[PDB]
RNA sequence: AUAAAGACCAGGC
DNA sequence: GGCAGTACTAGTAGAAAGTACTTGACTT
DNA sequence: AAGTCAAGTACTTACGCCTGGTCATTACTAGTACTGCC
């Protein structure tokens, strides 16, 4: 029942919400292929401008509204660039949340712009720039998920289709469909293999970690007995 | 093929007898059945054809047991069976055997003795078939691209022994 | 249109005030009157329904079963596209004691 | 006949019956008899003419 | 489905209910009592399970509707029971409430303040209000006098009334109450706590005495336990200030219990605000009259139905209605009555469920009566609700066929004669469809059936060419009258290269496993065709693989199958971004040679 | 218990006068640009002079052809809701109908049309049908049959009856072909 | 004659309350492929009932492609009723929506 | 009675004899090819009960 | 486990609006997801 | 002019 | 002609796991 | 005496689809009508 609505948000049948936006960007996998091919689209800029036709996508669209907010967010991001979100303010949300995705030009995601301006910073090339980034952002604004697409069915079939390919025993810990089904179906509880990953300290060394493993490693009373003579 | 059918009459005075009676009945179904109530040996019987006609006395009518199957069949033999008893008993069980000309068409799972199961896509004419230097045209061509996957080398070495044996 | 409108598509008759499908039926009309259909669950026997003077009905409300019994009431019904196996659910589940009532639109 | 194509699904008399006199009935019949002939409707119009003549004159 | 018959209504919501006494007293048509299938000579017997008034049966006209088998949808029946008993589905719920109430005060063994607290809390939980459900729990301001308790119920009533007043006042909750998943979470949790109730408690708090507990004898006969020494003394101080008992006395208890605590169960057994203001009692779940399905669901083909169980219920019913008649003109006559109660309740429980009957030697499986018949392999619904037997479909073996442009297929003439599709005659089909009706079903392309304006369906199976031309010259004509002038004939058309066909293959496992393709006839064989780059998406081969072939029956269905479920639009699978398409072996092994340098 | 079940049962259901009615009908595609004429030629023309169950009487025309709009807005370009399965459009609309509803007990005029031995067939205002059975014949009235060629009735005074014949409604027949109004004799 | 009058005013008031005005709609202005598959499906099924045509038809017989030409020239009297999960709805005219 | 034993295949035994399964004892010899002739004469079967068990040993 | 679910469904007097697709296939109108969310209206030039 | 279900074995993908 | 054996008919009688729900012992 | 924690256990559960074949119309048993010998 879960699917994208006209408010650009995936929710169940009755109306209760699941996530406010599909993967944060609401873009389909069937169209996010050339989104990171900056050198390819730059080499074929004329044909893309011919088929996207940006000259007819200005009437029912706002341009500078999202560009200002994106400029401010990009300003503060590189202004701090020091500490993660546990001490970062939330006064600037993503430029796509408070704005309409398919109506406001320039409202793009974060990593897409981080690699966009980086690609521009690492080259200098006869098409201009203000039109290249306009066709680029327009390409991102014409690759969204269509409002109405059955999303949960695709999520149900795309996670089980490769499961048929790799239903076997092993290829260190349990792996495959015995675990993939266990996490989702068995109402995950105290599990057969309790795993926990610990990042180690920098100043410590091998002789500091082996003392730690020997300290926590349990030892029953049976591990010390060599021989019992009960008379 | 050969498809044998077992017809039992009269679903205790017997009332359904093989053959005809005396009153009015339509014609045009005497090509298969005889006057004795049995079909001719060799006639072409497709779906919806008379195999055996029976005359009932409770209704005084000769109703025809139809034949409904998948493919048309040719009759090859009709057996007659009557239970043995000290008293005379009229036959009430007939065993008929069919035969179906199964012409080999495409889609049949043709294969060899090495495990390469396949089907037929289209039967090409001999003049559009590659011809050898002698002039023969190999009637069968198998895909050479299935060998790196099926790993059936037997159909290569045995193909050497086959031609070396036929020469 | 494939899983329903191919095999199970049947336009049954659903009652409005009761909201069930199996209970409605078509009474035996006269020689001149035809096309009678009503819901006999919400209806009541004519002799049991009696009466601010004495009220009288237009005799179109009156319907009679093949057994001869006279009834009055239970008229509001309409035709609704529905799978026949859902009517089988209404019948089979009613044998358990559970009741399924459906309110059609409007109302 | 007796189908949703020909008969309404749900019908409800909007407001309580407010009486109209013979003058309103005569104006009503004389209005929408000229405003109806602008196949089975002719048999009905021929019956509207009867109630239009009787309430106005003598047959 | 025909688009000539519009449906004038729909179903927005559905609600449940429980059959009670008077509902089925006036629901069915005739009462049937004797346990006979049908007498000799082959005709329905009166008063039997195959009563003629329960719908037509064996080419015999019904006695209730008066029509034949095709137009009679059946009629509901009923059988009469001597004594009322419970249902196997609700017995697990009645055991909790029978082990709950006090046998002397007819209340629960709690006190009134906490039971009313759960009642008024569920009163808030009926609406979509959750912010104040826990604020009401902390209202304890002020052994215990009844004055401050009644005043406590007063301040709680004003608190709940004010809460619902302000919530309904300002945009929060609709008058019909809100329904979501988070409210059903705490309702199914608080009611589950209401079943974690007194079951672990002793003496009643309203009146100061204990009560004899009940012991369930595992499927038929909840029993009553005997009392002990430390409680018979309590029976002697209550005046200072294990045994088969009966069946109907359970109703006698639950009646007064459900009357002295009506306001509590009013909110417990309701997940929505009760707008109708009905009373819930013990007569609802306690079944007094069984219900048999119409004869349309009771066809003989042998006792291939519930007959061999309903006849057993009616046999014990006739034996027990002769018991009270034997005692009218007044010991083993009492023991056989007790065993009659036990064998008639086990009989109806055997009719509803298959886990409560005493049974006998290995039965090669008992007959599935109603519930286990509604679950063949654990939910029979998977046979006639989820997956249907679809119509207008073909199925055969596939064969490779190049020169098809990756979006069409090849259909044999044998499939171009059976399948068909309705098309209403218009001004843009008078030149092409006339060729079809003249052609006929056998020779391609033609028409197999013509659907008249009056609903009657005409075919052209055994009709001559002169009759085909007669219907051709009388095809595009006005209707017979005005009531039918709105539509014309919808001539059926087998298939043409402008139609759409969806291909399917079991087991389908992804979105791209059911694509909508165009068609193209090939008078060459009786097997299906496919392209090379097409069989790679279906995860199919050609070693004898058999796949299905569907066919839409609507113009809008053709649009969705040609523009949404099309194969070219399915070039990319929504899994990882990799295109599941492309030539596999032959046309790529020729690329290394064609596009090479040693090729002039 | 009994009174509560009657509350369950009562909530189970929960001479020319003009009445407004609200109906809900379909609309053909050929009447897309002309919807009012379609509704008239599909649900209004076959309704006049036909007894209706809701209003309880004979329809004598129509008035107030106002098609209800699905979008509450001043332009004549309205819109109709098409069902997702058929091209027809289900739309509400209100219309006033002059209905003729004779009730029981009312006194109405009649025009003699049939004079049989046990029944009188009369045309009230030359449009509707009415009947009077033999049990509704006064004892003082005597029937006389003509031997030349039909018959006539004789009242208590001893003279034939006049064409204009006024009586009182007994019962209105609906399930028949044409609306027939039964007459009484004594009040 | 009194009960459904209040019910009718409730129907009209609630419908008008769910109806969002023209200048307040804030959804996507591009023609969705579902609305496109439904405008081609409904119009082809609409024109199949001998509907008044608003474009030139020359030797064409496929009603599906006829609707494709109708949408190509924007000559269909049809408006999309886009619902919201809360109950509100916008009336987006197909003529205003752009296609690719 | 033994005709029914070889006809349907299942054994209706009073003693409840040693083997665990109750069905799957006779096989309709189609007699289609001499390899199917010899196959039914050199046949070994673990038991129709193991077909329901879902082990891989 | 539709039997145990039928017990807890009718015991609490459940009134479901058949919004889930598994409920929109028992009777249904078209569906909820996909082209079943929105509806189709048609403008008419005359009142 | 008619033809329905469950029970076991073998076989295709 | 009466007794009794024989055959036909209608009625009746040992094997996979995973989880929450119920219930008896325990300790404050 | 009541609340909590631990054990028994009831049953509830488990690939997609399709083509064939048989098979059996229940078997044991006792009341009763009919046939042949004395
Ligand atoms: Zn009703
Ligand atoms: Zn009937
Ligand atoms: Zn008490």
């Amino acid at each position: 029942g879960v699917h994208v609505s006209y408010d650009n948000s995936i929710r169940d049948a009755d109306g209760t919400l699941v996530q406010f936006m599909y993967g944060g960007d609401a873009i389909d996998i069937t169209k996010e292929s050339h989104m990171t091919q900056f050198e390819f689209c730059l080499d074929n800029y004329y044909a893309l401008l011919k088929k996207y036709n940006p000259s007819a996508l200005i009437e029912h669209l706002d341009v500078e509204s999202a560009l200002k907010y994106s400029k401010k967010t990009l300003k503060y991001r590189k202004k701090h660039s020091k500490e993660p979100h546990y001490k970062q303010s939330v006064k600037y949300d993503p430029v796509l949340a408070k704005y309409n995705p398919a109506k406001y030009l320039g409202s793009v995601s974060e990593n897409f712009q981080d690699k966009l301006e980086s690609f521009l910073d690492k080259n200098s090339k006869g098409v201009n720039e203000k039109k290249f980034r306009a066709l680029m952002q327009l390409k991102y604004m014409r690759s969204l998920i269509n409002p109405g697409e059955a999303v949960g069915i695709i999520a149900s079939q795309s996670v089980g289709e490769p499961s048929t390919q790799m239903t076997l025993n092993t290829f260190n810990v349990t792996l495959g469909i015995p675990r993939l089904r266990e996490i989702v179906m068995t109402a995950s509880a105290a599990i057969k293999t309790p795993q926990m990953t610990l990042p180690i300290w920098n100043d410590v060394s091998d002789e500091q970690a082996d003392t730690f493993c020997k300290s926590i490693s349990k030892v029953l009373l049976s591990e010390v007995i060599d021989k019992v003579i009960v008379t | 093929m050969y498809k044998t059918e077992k017809v039992d009459l009269a679903l205790d005075p017997i009332t359904q007898h093989f053959g005809f009676g005396n009153d009015e009945w339509p014609k045009e179904w005497l090509e298969k059945l005889d006057e004795d109530g049995l079909p001719y040996i060799g006639t072409y019987v497709e779906e919806g054809d008379p195999i055996c006609a029976y005359f009932d006395d409770t209704l005084n009518k000769t109703k025809i047991k139809t034949y409904h199957s998948s493919e048309p069949a040719y009759i090859e033999e009709v057996n007659l069976i009557g239970d043995e008893s000290n008293k005379f008993q009229e036959l009430q069980t007939v065993s008929i055997k069919y035969r179906i000309r199964r012409t080999p068409q495409i889609g049949d799972k043709f294969s060899s003795r090495h495990g390469q199961k396949g089907v037929c896509s289209r039967k090409w004419p001999t003049i559009d078939m590659p011809f050898s230097e002698t002039g023969i045209q190999p009637d069968i061509i198998i895909n050479p691209h299935a060998f790196p996957s099926r790993m059936t080398i037997g159909m290569f070495v045995e193909s050497l022994a086959g031609k070396a044996g036929a020469l | 249109d494939r899983l329903l409108n191919s095999s199970d598509y049947t336009q049954a008759s659903v009652c409005r005030e009761c909201g069930s499908i199996l209970t409605t039926q078509q009474s035996v009309p006269r020689i001149g009157s035809i096309s009678t259909v009503c819901c006999r669950r919400c209806s009541m026997r004519f002799e049991d329904a009696k009466k601010g003077e004495k009220i009288f009905i237009d005799d179109s409300q009156i319907w009679e079963d093949g057994q001869g019994n006279k009834f009055v009431g239970g008229n509001e019904t309409t035709t609704v596209a529905i799978p026949f196996v859902l009517k089988y659910l209404d019948s089979e589940l009613s044998a358990m004691g559970i009741r399924l009532r459906y309110n059609v639109e409007p109302k | 006949t007796a189908t949703t194509l020909n008969t309404p699904v749900v019908i409800h008399a909007t407001q309580l019956p407010q009486h109209v006199s013979t003058d309103e009935v005569l104006q009503f019949l004389e209005s929408f008899i000229d405003e109806k002939e602008n196949t089975n409707l002719s048999s009905s119009i021929s019956q509207l003419k009867r109630i239009q003549r009787d309430f106005k004159g003598l047959p | 489905m025909d688009i000539s018959k519009p449906v004038g209504s729909e179903i927005t919501s559905v609600d449940f209910g429980i059959l009670t006494a008077k509902e089925i007293r006036n629901l069915s048509a005739k009462q049937i009592t004797n346990p006979t299938v049908l007498d000799n000579l082959g005709h329905p017997v009166s008063g039997g399970l195959y009563d003629l008034a329960l719908g037509a049966f064996l080419r015999n006209l019904c006695s209730t509707c008066g029509l034949d088998e095709k137009f009679c949808p059946g009629h509901q029946g009923h059988i009469e029971l001597p004594v009322p008993c419970y249902n196997p589905l609700f017995f697990n719920q009645l055991y909790i409430y029978l082990r709950a109430s006090c046998l002397f005060c007819h209340h629960f063994r709690l006190k009134s303040v906490e039971v009313h607290r759960y009642a008024c809390k569920l009163r808030l939980l009926q609406y979509g209000l959750i912010d104040e459900s826990y604020k009401l729990d902390e209202i304890t301001l002020g052994d215990i006098s009844s004055t401050l308790l009644n005043e406590l119920k007063s301040k709680r009533s004003e608190y709940v009334d004010m809460a619902i007043a302000k919530a309904l006042s300002d945009g929060r909750t609709t008058e019909r109450g809100s329904f979501t998943a988070t409210v059903n979470d705490e309702r199914k949790k608080l009611v589950h706590e209401f079943h974690k109730k007194l079951l672990s408690r002793g003496k009643c708090d309203n009146c100061g005495m204990f009560s004899p507990k009940f012991r369930k004898d595992g499927f038929t006969k909840i029993f009553e336990t005997a009392l002990n020494e430390k409680q018979i003394t309590n029976n002697r101080v209550k005046g200072f200030i294990s045994t088969y008992i009966l069946s109907t006395e359970v109703k006698n208890i639950l009646d007064t219990v459900f009357r002295k605590e009506q306001c509590v169960l009013q909110y417990v057994f309701h997940s929505r605000p009760n707008l109708s203001r009905k009373l819930v009692k013990a007569d609802s779940f306690f079944m007094d009259v069984l219900v048999v399905p119409p004869t349309r669901f009771r066809l003989p083909s042998h006792e291939n139905s519930q007959n061999q169980l309903l006849s057993k219920v009616l046999t014990t019913s006739l034996l027990i209605r002769d018991l009270n008649d034997d005692l009218s003109k007044l010991r083993v006559i009492f023991s056989r009555l007790m065993n009659a109660f036990v064998t008639i309740q086990n009989d109806v429980n055997a009719f509803i469920d298959s886990t409560k009957a005493q049974g006998r030697t290995s039965g090669k499986v008992p007959i599935p009566g109603v519930k286990q018949a509604l679950e063949k392999k654990e939910g029979l619904f998977r046979k006639h609700m989820m997956g249907k037997r679809v119509n207008y479909a073909a199925r055969s073996v596939i064969s490779p066929d190049p020169n098809i442009e990756t979006n069409e297929i090849g259909v044999p003439p044998v499939f171009a004669v059976k399948l068909t599709y309705p098309e209403p005659v218009t001004a843009y089909n008078i030149a092409e469809l006339r060729q079809a009706v003249i052609n006929g079903p056998d020779k391609w392309p033609g028409a197999t059936q013509i659907q008249n304006e009056d609903g009657s369906l005409v075919s052209l199976i055994g009709m001559s060419v002169e009759q085909r031309k007669a219907l051709a010259n009388q095809l595009l004509t006005p209707s017979s009258n005005v009531s039918t002038h709105t539509l014309n004939k919808k001539v059926y058309r087998h298939i043409k290269n402008r139609d759409v066909v969806l291909m399917n293959r079991q087991p389908t496992l992804h979105k791209a496993s059911m694509m909508g393709h165009k068609v193209r006839v090939l008078p060459n064989e009786k097997t299906l065709r496919l392209h090379y780059a097409n069989t790679g998406a279906y995860n199919a081969d050609f070693d004898g693989d058999e796949m299905n072939m569907h066919f839409p029956q609507n113009e809008n269905a053709r649009a969705e199958a040609l523009n949404l479920a099309n194969t070219d639009s399915q070039y990319l699978t929504p899994t990882s971004g990799s295109p599941v398409r492309g030539l596999i072996q032959d046309h790529i092994s020729a690329g290394v040679w064609l596009t090479s340098k040693d090729s002039f | 218990n009994e009174n509560r079940e009657t509350a369950r049962f009562i909530k189970k259901h929960k001479c020319i006068v003009r009445v407004p009615i609200a109906l809900y009908v379909s609309l053909a595609p050929m009447y897309l640009e002309n919807p009012l004429q379609g509704v008239m030629k599909q649900h209004l023309n076959p309704l006049v002079m036909k007894y209706n169950n809701k209003v309880g009487g004979v329809v004598l025309g129509y008035e107030g052809l106002k098609i209800l709009d699905a979008d509450p807005l001043d332009t004549s370009e309205k819109l109709i809701k098409i069902t997702p399965d058929t091209p027809f459009g289900f739309t509400w609309c209100h219309v006033n109908l002059y209905v003729w509803q004779p009730q029981v007990g009312d006194v109405l005029e009649g025009y003699i049309f049939i004079q049989s031995a046990s029944h009188i067939g009369l045309l009230i205002h030359d449009a509707f049908n009415a009947s009077i059975k033999k049990n509704n014949i006064p004892v003082d009235w005597t029937f006389v049959h003509n031997d030349v060629e039909l018959g006539h009735w004789v009242d208590s005074n001893g003279e034939p009856i006049d064409g204009k014949l006024r009586f009182t409604v007994r019962n209105v027949h609906t399930t028949g072909r044409v609306v027939s109004v039964d007459g009484t004799l004594i009040s | 004659p009194e009960d459904f009058q209040q019910h009718e005013q409730i129907r009209r008031k609630t419908l008008k309350e769910k109806a969002i005005p023209k200048d307040q709609r804030a959804t996507t202005p591009y023609m969705t492929k579902y609305e496109r598959a439904r405008i081609l499906g409904t119009r082809a099924l609409q024109i199949s009932m001998n509907a008044p045509v608003f474009v030139d038809l020359e030797g064409e017989t496929d009603p599906l492609r006829i609707a494709m030409k109708e949408l190509a020239e924007k000559k269909i009297p049809l408006v999309i009723r886009r619902y919201l999960p809360d109950g509100s709805f916008e009336d987006w005219s197909v003529e205003e929506l752009i296609v690719d | 009675k033994m005709q029914y034993f070889l006809s349907t295949g299942n054994l209706v035994s009073q003693s409840g004899l040693d083997l665990q399964q109750v069905s799957g004892y006779t096989v309709v010899a189609e007699k289609i090819n001499f390899y199917r002739f010899i196959s039914h004469f050199r046949m070994v079967h673990r038991g129709s009960f193991f077909a329901q068990l879902k082990t891989t040993t | 486990t539709t039997c145990q679910f039928l017990t807890k469904a009718v015991l609490d007097n459940e009134r479901e609006q058949l919004d889930s697709p598994s409920a929109r296939i028992v009777v249904g109108k078209l569906n909820n997801v996909g082209t079943g969310s929105f509806d189709v209206l048609a403008k008419v030039p005359n009142a």
